[PDB]
DNA sequence: AAAAAAAAA
C-alpha cells in the first residue's frame, strides 16, 4: 500500500527545499538558503541539515507545516527520502549511503515538564530544563547485516527496534533458515548514543513540591552538547519506551504497589504484562544559560577599528581611562588591573624547568573604599574568571579535597576555586581569614603553577595555572600610617614575596 | 477470598470456584455448552461483584517477662483472625486468646528446603481483652455517689498530695505542685487568635538520692498520658516516627517532625542535662504548644504538640555549691530555663 | 584485564572521569601497576551484551581495548627528547659510548 | 442491571428540565439550575457538569436513581453522559462543536466522609467520600487504548480496539491476497494512549485519637484530574472502591489469597478592586494606620513597625548594562533579651508577606539522595525559595560557622554557585533578610557595647541595612501600661487587601528619585560627616560610610514606593534620615 | 546489622 499522504508531503518538502528562494537583504537578490547549505556540506563534508520551523511555517500554511509537525514519526522516512532524492539530484558524491540528519529549530513556543501529556506522542515539541547527569558515548546498532549460517547467504539492511532483532527468512530457495544468523560486525553501521537527564527549574516549581524528572536520548552530532548544571532547550519528538525485559531477549531475565497499565495476550509476551514509560528524543540542543588566526576573521570594522586603535598616538592615555567607568578615582589600580589582564609571556627552559609568567596583585585599604567593585568588574569582564571568598563552606576550600562515599568505591578528588580558575583570573575576597592548610598550599600554588596531593591511596599532580587578585582589610579596621605593611598586616612574609604589586 | 466467580461472556451459567489455600490459580476454559462447542466463545473473566469475600487480619503475640526462664529470650507467635471478631484487639494489652493451633506450609517461601519442617500459626476463636478500661470518665451512678463522697470529704488536694507516693517521705510542696500540674492551667485560647496553653512546665532540681526519679515513676503510673523518655538509649522516641521503615513492604510511613504522644501528653525526662543537641532542639521546639515542622522529604504533617513538660536534673558537680546559684543552674541555656 | 580511568591532569576541572576496560595478552602481564599513569596503544573493538541492552532499552554495544603497547608516564612528563616505549633503555653503541 | 436503561434516563431528563432549587430552599426552610448552566456551557464551550446529591435527593423519583447510582456507578454515569450529550441537540433546537467534545459529570456529597480505619469488604464497588492529605505523586503513566499493527510483508496497517487491557491479537492479515499469518509486528509509537496517574493519600490526623499511626490509601486519576493536586494538599475526594488480585510471581500464573485495595475517584475538592486602593491610598494618615495594622497585639514599638513595614514594601531594582545590577533588598536585625515577644513579629511577617520562608538556626542548595526512588536529584535551599520575598531567620547567634560564610556571599552578591558531583551552576537569590538574636547572659548590660553581647562577626553586622535594639528596663509607668494592656488583651485591621496592595506596588510602581532630593541627600551626608569630627585632632570614628548613602537611597525609594507615588518628595528623605539616625543615636557605647 | 580504618572539623 502506497502512503500517498507521505508521498505528497515528501514532494512538497523537496519542492520548497528546491525553491525556497528567500531574500535576506537588498544585495541578496536570490540566495537559496538550502542550496547554499548543500554547497556548505559539499565543501566541508557534513551530514546534518538545519531547518527553521518558521521558514517551514508559511509554506502551504498548515497543510504542510502542521502535517509535518504533528505526525512527525509518521512522515520522517518520507522526508528522509525527499532529502536523499534532492541531494542525489544535486550532489551524488556527497552520499559517499550516509546517515543524513535533520534538525528543526525555532519553534513558536516551549513547554514545561509538568505540561507533558500523552496526547502529543509522536509530535514535534520543544522543552527546556537543567541537565543533571549524562552518560558515556556508546555505539548503537542502526542497520544490521546477517549471515545465514547453514548456507552462508547474506541478509542485510535489517531495521532494528528497542530489541535486538534477527531476520526471519532466507531468500535462497534451497534454504529455509532453520538455523539462525550471525551478525556481520564489519558490515553493520553504528551510530552514537548518549542518555541525559533533565528536571524542572526552580522558577516553574511551586511550593516545596518534588521536581519532576524526565529522560532524554541524544543521537548523532548532538553528543556531549548538554553539560551538567546547564539550562538548555531541547527540540525533538516525544516518544514512549517499553520494558524490554518482558520482551523476548537472548539473555536471562513506590514500585511494589504495582497498578501499572499492563497489557497481555500476545504471542511473544506469553503470560507477562508489558509496561511503558515516557521518554523524550532530541535532535537539536541549544543553551540559554596566533595573530594570523585572529586576522582571518576579516570584516570592514575588524580591519578599520583595529588599524585605528593600533596607529593611534595616545592609546595608553585612553586605555586606562576605559577600565571600570563606574568606579570613582583610584587611577593607579585601573592601570594595575589592565596590566594583570594583559599578562606576561610564559617560557620554559631547555631542560624542562618552568617559569612563572603571570602577575599577582593584592589590594589593601580601609573599609568601604570601593575595593570589591574592581573584583566584581574583573569577574564580569575577564573570561574564565571565578569569584570566591577567603573562607569557604565547602570542604574543597581553595585548592582541592578528597571525598569518598561511605563503603562506596569512589576515591575521587573535588576541585577548588583555584582548580576551576585555570587559564584565568581567580578573585579572592577577605584574604585575611584563611586557615593553615590553604595558607600553606597557596605559596606552592602560585610559584609552581601546580598542586600535588597524596592521601588515602590516591596521588596526583594537578595544573593550577592561575592569575590571582586578592583584597585585604588592615588589622584594627583602619590602616595605621605610622607603621609599615608588615606591621599592619597579619599575613605572613613568604606570601608577601609571592605577590608582584601592592 | 472465599468463593471466586468468573463470568462467561453471556454463555449460560457463570462458573464458580472456591479455594481454601493461601495460593490461587485461575481457570482457562469453561463448561458452558456453547463454549464447550468445538470453537471458542468468549474468554472467561473474574467478576468482583459475584465473588464472596471476608475480612482478614494478622497479629503476633509475645511472652510475658514473668514467664520467661532465666537466661533466655522470649519467643513469639502468629495469630490469624477472620470474620466479625476483626479489630477486637489493640497493640499493647494482655489478652487470653483461645483458638485452633494449625500448621502452615513452607512452600510459600519457595526454597525447596525443609522437606518436613513447617511453620505454625493460631486461628483466633475467642478473645478476652482483659487488662483495664480508661472509659473516658463516662458517667455512671456509682461514680456519681463517689463524687458525692468526695464532696462530703471537704478539702481534697492535701489528702491527694499525701496519697500519691507515701513511699517517698516528706516533700509536701512538690506533691502539691504535681497536683497543680495534673489539672492544667488556663487554655482554649483568647480573643483575636492569640495562643495560650493550659500545660504547666515544672523542672525539679536536686542531688542524687532524693527519690525524685521514684516520684517521677509514681507520677507516670498515676497519669494515664504519662510517657518517660531520656537522652538516646532508644532512638525511635524523638524526632522520628515509630513507624519509620516498619512495614514489610518498606513503604516509608512517616509523619516527619513529631514526638511520642506529644498531643495532650505528660512527657517525663530524667537526667535533663544528658540529652544531645537533637532532643534539646525538640524540647525547645515543643515550647508553648508550638507544632514541630521538621521536614526531610517534602513531608509537613506536623504533630500539634500540646504537652506538659516535667523534667528532673542535677548539677554536674553532684552537690550544691556555696557560690552563685546560677553558676549551678541546669547547665542549659537561660532561654530554656526561663 | 584492568580498569582505566581518565588522567586527573587531562580531565576538565569539576567533571567526572570516564572508565574503560583494557585487556592484556601474553608478555604484557603485570607490566602496569595500580596507581601508575600509563599510555596504551591498542585496538578498539565492540561486542554484544545482554543487560546493557536490558537497562538502556536500545541495542547498545560494550567496548573494550585490546592493548598492544604500554608506555609508563609517571612523573617524567618531558616527552620530547627521544622516542620509544622506554627512554631509559640503551643500545650497544650507546653502551660503547 | 437491566432496569435503569429505560425509565431512569427519562425521569432524570424530565427533572433536568424541571428542577428548581426552590425545592431545596423549602427543604431547608430558612432557579432552573440545569438549563441555565447548560446554556452557560453552550456559550462557553466547556464540557463539565457538577452534580450535588442533596439537590438530586430533593425529588421523589430521583432518589431511586440515587440508590441505583450508589450500587452501580459506572453504567449510571455512562448513561447520564449519553443523556447530556443528547441534551446539546435537545436544547439547541451549532452541532459542530458538540460532535468533537465528550461530556462527564462530577458527583459529590453522595455519602458522609468516612475514615480509612473502617473499610469493610461490604463497601466494594460503592461510591464513597474521603478526605485526606496528599503524600506523594507520580509521573503520568501512558495507558494503551488503540493497538496499531502492520503486515510487514505488504506494509498494510489496521487499528485494533482493546478491552480490559487484554489484546486479542489477529493471527492472519485481513488482506487475503497475501493471507500471511506471521507478518504482523506492532508499532509502539503509532498507537493511542491515555494519561493515568497514581496519587498516595494519608488520612487526616483528626481520626487518630490515641497516638496511633496514619494509614495510606492509593488513588487513581485520569485526564483533567492529572496534576490537580500536589504534595501537602488537603483535599476531599468522592469515588468508588476497587479490589485487585496481585501478580506475586511474574513468572507464573499463581495469585495470592489477599487482594490489594485502591479507590478510583471522579471529583476532587480542596479542604475591579483597584478603585478600593486609590480611595485608601489618597488618605493622609494611611502611613500610621498601615504601620500599626501589621501587629495588633504589639504594644508601642511604633518605629520598628514602620521600619519592618517599609522593608516589606521594598525598594526598586535596576540592572543597567554598563555598570551592573544594584541591590534592592533591605536587611534588618533585631536584638534584645527574650522578654520582647520578638518571635511574634517574625511569625506575623512570615504570613503577611506573599513569599517568605521561616526557618531557624541546610539553608541553601545541596544534592540529595532520593528516598522512595533510586535516583539523584538536585534540590534548592530555603534562601533560594525566597526570591523576591523576605526570608525570616530566628536564633541568628546559633548559626554555626560554615553557614555564616554562605550568608556572606548571599548578601554582597545575591547569587549562589554550587560545584558538587560534577554539577557547576549559579542560582539567583534576590531575597531580603529579617533576623533576630539574643545577648549572652541573662540581661544585655547597657554599659557593654553591642558587639560582645550579640557574638557576631563585625563585618556581617556592619553590612546589614539597619539594626534595632530592645532594652526592657524595670519602671513603674511602663510596667503598669504593659500590665493593663496585656490583661485587657487576655480578657482598622485589613485583610489580604494588604497582600494585593503589596503585589500591585511591587509590580506596577517603579518610582525614581528627583534632583530636588539630591541636594538634601548631599546635605545629610555632609551633616553626618560634620558630626564625625570635633575640636580635637583625635580623628574621631568615621560614621558616615557609603553604606549610609545606599541605605538612605533605598529607604527613600521605598518611601516613594508606597502611597503609589511615582517620584520622590522631601518627606521621603526626611523620613529616611530620621529613621536611619534614630538607630544610630542608640548605637553608642558607655562613653559619650 | 555490626566492627574497623581515614580525613576533616
Ligand atoms: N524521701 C525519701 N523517702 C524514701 N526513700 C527515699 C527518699 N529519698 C530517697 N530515697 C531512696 O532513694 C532511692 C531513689 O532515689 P534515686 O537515687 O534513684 O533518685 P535521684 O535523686 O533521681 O538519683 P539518681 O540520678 O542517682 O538516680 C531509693 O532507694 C529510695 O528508697
Ligand atoms: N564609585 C564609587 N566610589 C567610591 N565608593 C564606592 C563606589 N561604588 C561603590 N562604592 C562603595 O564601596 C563599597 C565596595 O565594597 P568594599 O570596598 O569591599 O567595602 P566593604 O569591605 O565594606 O565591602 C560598597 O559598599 C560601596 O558602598
Ligand atoms: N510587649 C509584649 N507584648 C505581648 N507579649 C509579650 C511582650 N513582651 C513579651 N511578651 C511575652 O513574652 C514572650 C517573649 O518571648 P520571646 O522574647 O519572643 O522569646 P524568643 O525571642 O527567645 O523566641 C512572648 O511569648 C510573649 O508572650
Ligand atoms: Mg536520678
Ligand atoms: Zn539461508
Ligand atoms: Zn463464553
Ligand atoms: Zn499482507
Amino acid at each position: 500500500v502506497d502512503d500517498v499522504t507521505g508521498e505528497k508531503v515528501r514532494e512538497a518538502f523537496e519542492q520548497f527545499l528546491e525553491d525556497f528562494s528567500v531574500q535576506s537583504t537588498d544585495t541578496g537578490e536570490v540566495e537559496k538558503v538550502y542550496r547554499a547549505q548543500i554547497e556548505f556540506m559539499k565543501i566541508y563534508d557534513l551530514n546534518t541539515i538545519y531547518i527553521d520551523y518558521q521558514h517551514l511555517s508559511m509554506r502551504e500554511n498548515g497543510a504542510l507545516a502542521m502535517a509535518i509537525s504533528e505526525q512527525y514519526y509518521r512522515f520522517l522516512p518520507f522526508l528522509q527520502k525527499g532529502l536523499r532524492r534532492v541531494v542525489r539530484k544535486y550532489a551524488p558524491e556527497l552520499l559517499n549511503e550516509r546517515v543524513f540528519q535533520i534538525s528543526f529549530f525555532n519553534l513558536p513556543t516551549v513547554h514545561r515538564i509538568r505540561d507533558i501529556r500523552s496526547e502529543k506522542i509522536g509530535s514535534l515539541l520543544s522543552i527546556s530544563g537543567t541537565v543533571t547527569r549524562t552518560s558515556e558515548v556508546r555505539p548503537e546498532l542502526y542497520k544490521a547485516s546477517f549471515t545465514c549460517d547453514m548456507c552462508r547467504a547474506i541478509v542485510d539492511n535489517v531495521e532494528q527496534s528497542f530489541k535486538y532483532t534477527e531476520p526471519t527468512f532466507c531468500p535462497n530457495p534451497s534454504c529455509e533458515n532453520r538455523a539462525f544468523w550471525t551478525l556481520n560486525v564489519t558490515r553493520s553501521r553504528f551510530l552514537d548514543w548518549q542518555k541525559v537527564r533533565i528536571q524542572e527549574n526552580a522558577n516553574e516549581i511551586p511550593t516545596g513540591s518534588m521536581p519532576r524528572t524526565l529522560d532524554v536520548i541524544l543521537r548523532g552530532d548532538s553528543v556531549e552538547r548538554a553539560k551538567p548544571g546547564d539550562r538548555c532547550k531541547f527540540t525533538g519528538v516525544e516518544i514512549v519506551v517499553p520494558d524490554v525485559t518482558q520482551l523476548g531477549l537472548p539473555g536471562v531475565k513506590k514500585t511494589t504497589e504495582g497498578l501499572n497499565s499492563g497489557v497481555t495476550g500476545l504471542r511473544s509476551l506469553g503470560v507477562r504484562d508489558l509496561t511503558y514509560k515516557i521518554s523524550f528524543l532530541a535532535c537539536h540542543v541549544i543553551s540559554i544559560g596566533d595573530q594570523e588566526v585572529f586576522l582571518n576573521s576579516l570584516s570592514s570594522d575588524e580591519i578599520n577599528e583595529l588599524k585605528e586603535m593600533v596607529k593611534d598616538e595616545h592609546i595608553y592615555d585612553k586605555l586606562v581611562r576605559s577600565i571600570a567607568p563606574a568606579v570613582f578615582g583610584h587611577e593607579a589600580v585601573k592601570k594595575g588591573i589592565l596590566l594583570q589582564m594583559l599578562g606576561g609571556v610564559h617560557k620554559s627552559t631547555v631542560e624542562g624547568i618552568k617559569l612563572r609568567g603571570d602577575i599577582n596583585i593584592c589590594v589593601v585599604g580601609d573599609p568601604s573604599t570601593s575595593k570589591s567593585q574592581f573584583l566584581k568588574y574583573v569577574v564580569g569582564f575577564a573570561p574564565r574568571s571565578v569569584y570566591t571568598s577567603g573562607k569557604a563552606s565547602s570542604a574543597a576550600g581553595l585548592t582541592a579535597a578528597v571525598v569518598r562515599d561511605e563503603e562506596g568505591g569512589d576515591y575521587t578528588i573535588e576541585a577548588g576555586a583555584l582548580m576551576l580558575a585555570d587559564n584565568g583570573i581567580c578573585c579572592i575576597d577577605e584574604f585575611d581569614k584563611m586557615d593553615i592548610s590553604d595558607q600553606v598550599a597557596i605559596h606552592e600554588a602560585m610559584e609552581q603553577q601546580t598542586i600535588s596531593i597524596a592521601k588515602a591511596g590516591i596521588h596526583a599532580t594537578l595544573n593550577a595555572r592561575t592569575s590571582i587578585l586578592a583584597a585585604a582589610n588592615p588589622v584594627g579596621g583602619r590602616y595605621n600610617r605610622k607603621l609599615s605593611l608588615r606591621g599592619n598586616l597579619n599575613m605572613t612574609a613568604p606570601i608577601m614575596s609571592r605577590f608582584d604589586l601592592f | 477470598v472465599e468463593v471466586i466467580a468468573y463470568t462467561c461472556d453471556q454463555c449460560g451459567y457463570e462458573v464458580f470456584q472456591e479455594v481454601n489455600s493461601r495460593t490461587f490459580t485461575p481457570l482457562s476454559e469453561c463448561t458452558s455448552e456453547e463454549c464447550s462447542q468445538n470453537q471458542t466463545k468468549g474468554q472467561l473473566f473474574m467478576s468482583t461483584r459475584a465473588s464472596k469475600f471476608s475480612a482478614f487480619q494478622e497479629c503476633k503475640i509475645q511472652e510475658l517477662s514473668q514467664q520467661v526462664p532465666v537466661g533466655h529470650i522470649p519467643r513469639s507467635l502468629n495469630i490469624h483472625v477472620n470474620g466479625t471478631l476483626v479489630r477486637s484487639l489493640s497493640p499493647g494489652d494482655i489478652v487470653d486468646v483461645t483458638g485452633i493451633f494449625l500448621p502452615a506450609p513452607y512452600t510459600g517461601f519457595k526454597a525447596l528446603k525443609a522437606g518436613l519442617l513447617t511453620e505454625t500459626y493460631l486461628e483466633a476463636q475467642f478473645v478476652r481483652q482483659h487488662k483495664k478500661k480508661f472509659a473516658s470518665f463516662s458517667l455512671t451512678s456509682d461514680v456519681e455517689e463517689r463524687v458525692m463522697e468526695l464532696i462530703t470529704s471537704g478539702d481534697v488536694y492535701n489528702r491527694l498530695a499525701k496519697s500519691i507516693a507515701p513511699e517517698i517521705y516528706g516533700n509536701l510542696d512538690v506533691k502539691k505542685a504535681l497536683l497543680l500540674l495534673l489539672v492544667g492551667g488556663v487554655d482554649k485560647r483568647v480573643g483575636d487568635g492569640m495562643k495560650i496553653r493550659g500545660d504547666i512546665n515544672v523542672c525539679l532540681m536536686g542531688d542524687p538520692g532524693v527519690a525524685k526519679s521514684q516520684l517521677l515513676k509514681a507520677i507516670c503510673k498515676i497519669s494515664p498520658r504519662g510517657v518517660y523518655t531520656t537522652g538516646k538509649g532508644s532512638s525511635g522516641v524523638g524526632l522520628t516516627a515509630a513507624v519509620m521503615k516498619d512495614p514489610v513492604t518498606d513503604e516509608m510511613i512517616l509523619e516527619g517532625g513529631a514526638l511520642v504522644l506529644a498531643d495532650n501528653g505528660i512527657c517525663c525526662i530524667d537526667e535533663f542535662d544528658k540529652m544531645d543537641e537533637s532532643d534539646r532542639t525538640a524540647i525547645h521546639e515543643v515550647m508553648e504548644q508550638q507544632t514541630i515542622s521538621i521536614s526531610k522529604a517534602g513531608i509537613n504533617t506536623t504533630l500539634n504538640a500540646r504537652t506538659s513538660i516535667l523534667a528532673a536534673a542535677n548539677p554536674l558537680y553532684g552537690r550544691y555549691n556555696p557560690r552563685l546559684s546560677p553558676l549551678d543552674n541546669i547547665n542549659l541555656p537561660a532561654a530554656l530555663l526561663s | 584485564r584492568v580498569t582505566l580511568q581518565e588522567a586527573p591532569g587531562t580531565v576538565p576541572p569539576g567533571r567526572l572521569p570516564r572508565h574503560r576496560e583494557v585487556i592484556l595478552l601474553a608478555d604484557l602481564v603485570d607490566v602496569s601497576k595500580p596507581g601508575e599513569e600509563v599510555e596504551v596503544t591498542g585496538i578498539y573493538k565492540n561486542n554484544y551484551d545482554g543487560n546493557l541492552n536490558a537497562k538502556n532499552g536500545f541495542p547498545v554495544f560494550a567496548t573494550i581495548i585490546e592493548a598492544n603497547s604500554i608506555k609508563r608516564r609517571e612523573g617524567n612528563t618531558a616527552n620530547e627528547g627521544e622516542e620509544g616505549l622506554d627512554v631509559f633503555s640503551w643500545t650497544e653503541e650507546e653502551e660503547r659510548e | 442491571t437491566n432496569v435503569s436503561i429505560q425509565e431512569c434516563t427519562t425521569n432524570f431528563r424530565n427533572f433536568l428540565m424541571s428542577f428548581k432549587y426552590k425545592f431545596r430552599k423549602i427543604l431547608d426552610e430558612r432557579e432552573l439550575y440545569y438549563i441555565k448552566q447548560l446554556n452557560e456551557m453552550r456559550e462557553l464551550g466547556t464540557s463539565n457538569l457538577n452534580l450535588d446529591a442533596r439537590n438530586l435527593l430533593a425529588y421523589k423519583q430521583t432518589e431511586d436513581l440515587y440508590h441505583q447510582l450508589l450500587n452501580y456507578p459506572q453504567e449510571v454515569i455512562s448513561i447520564m453522559d449519553q443523556t447530556i450529550k443528547d441534551c446539546m441537540v435537545s436544547l439547541i433546537v451549532d452541532l459542530d462543536e458538540i460532535e468533537t467534545k465528550f461530556y462527564k459529570v462530577r458527583p459529590y456529597n453522595v455519602g458522609s466522609c468516612k475514615g480509612m480505619r473502617e473499610l469493610n469488604p461490604n463497601d466494594i464497588d460503592k461510591l464513597i467520600n474521603l478526605k485526606g492529605l496528599v503524600l506523594r505523586s507520580t509521573p503520568v503513566i501512558p495507558d494503551m487504548k488503540v493497538a496499531f499493527f502492520k503486515c510487514n510483508v505488504c506494509d498494510h496497517t489496521m487499528a485494533v480496539e482493546i478491552d480490559r487491557g487484554v489484546i486479542q491479537e489477529p493471527a492472519r492479515c485481513e488482506r487475503i491476497d497475501c493471507n500471511e499469518p506471521n507478518s504482523m509486528s506492532l508499532i509502539h509509537n503509532r498507537c493511542s494512549f491515555a494519561d493515568k496517574q497514581v496519587i498516595k493519600l494519608q488520612e487526616t490526623p483528626d481520626f487518630v485519637p490515641d497516638g496511633q499511626t496514619p494509614h495510606s490509601i492509593s488513588l487513581c486519576v485520569y485526564d483533567e484530574l492529572v496534576d490537580s493536586c500536589r504534595a501537602g494538599d488537603r483535599i476531599e475526594v468522592t469515588g468508588t472502591f476497587r479490589s485487585i488480585p496481585i501478580r506475586a510471581n511474574s513468572r507464573q500464573r499463581v495469585l495470592k489469597s489477599l487482594y490489594k485495595t485502591y479507590v478510583d475517584v471522579v471529583h476532587v475538592k480542596k479542604v475591579q478592586d483597584l478603585a478600593k486602593i486609590r480611595e485608601v491610598a489618597a488618605r493622609e494618615d494611611l502611613y500610621s494606620l498601615l504601620a500599626r495594622s501589621i501587629a495588633p497585639s504589639i504594644y508601642e514599638l511604633e518605629d520598628v513597625k514602620k521600619g519592618i513595614l517599609l522593608q516589606l514594601f521594598g525598594g526598586t531594582n535596576k540592572t543597567f548594562t554598563k555598570g551592573g545590577r544594584y541591590r534592592g533588598d533591605i536587611n534588618i536585625l533585631l536584638c534584645g533579651d527574650p522578654s520582647t515577644s520578638k518571635s511574634q513579629i517574625l511569625q506575623y511577617v512570615h504570613k503577611i508577606t506573599p513569599r517568605g520562608v521561616y526557618t531557624s538556626g541546610g539553608l541553601t542548595a545541596y544534592i540529595t539522595r532520593d528516598v522512595d526512588t533510586k535516583q539523584l536529584v538536585l534540590e534548592s535551599g530555603a534562601l533560594v525559595l525566597s526570591d523576591g520575598g523576605v526570608c525570616c531567620i530566628d536564633e541568628f547567634d546559633k548559626m554555626s560557622d560554615s553557614t555564616r560564610s554562605v550568608l556572606h556571599e548571599v548578601m554582597e552578591q545575591q547569587t549562589i554557585s554550587i560545584a558538587k558531583a560534577g554539577i557547576i551552576t549559579t542560582l539567583n537569590a534576590r531575597s531580603s533578610i529579617l533576623a533576630s538574636a539574643n545577648p549572652i547572659g541573662s540581661r544585655y548590660n547597657p554599659n557593654l557595647p553591642v558587639t560582645e553581647n550579640i557574638d557576631l562577626p563585625p563585618p556581617l553586622l556592619s553590612r546589614f541595612d539597619l539594626v534595632y535594639l530592645v532594652l526592657d528596663k524595670v519602671d513603674e509607668k511602663n510596667d503598669r501600661e504593659l500590665a493593663k494592656h496585656l490583661t485587657n488583651l487576655y480578657l482598622v485591621l485589613p485583610v489580604e487587601f494588604l497582600t494585593m496592595y503589596i503585589s500591585y506596588a511591587k509590580e506596577h510602581i517603579h518610582p525614581i528619585i528627583t534632583e530636588a532630593a539630591k541636594t538634601e541627600l548631599v546635605r545629610a551626608y555632609v551633616g553626618m560627616r560634620k558630626m564625625g569630627d570635633d575640636s580635637r585632632s583625635d580623628e574621631k570614628r568615621i560614621t558616615a560610610t557609603t553604606r549610609q548613602l545606599e541605605s538612605m537611597i533605598r529607604l527613600a525609594e521605598a518611601h516613594a514606593k508606597m502611597k503609589l507615588k511615582n517620584v520622590v518628595e522631601l518627606e521621603d528623605v526626611q523620613e529616611a534620615v530620621r529613621l536611619i539616625r534614630s538607630a544610630i543615636k542608640d548605637y553608642a557605647t558607655d562613653p559619650k
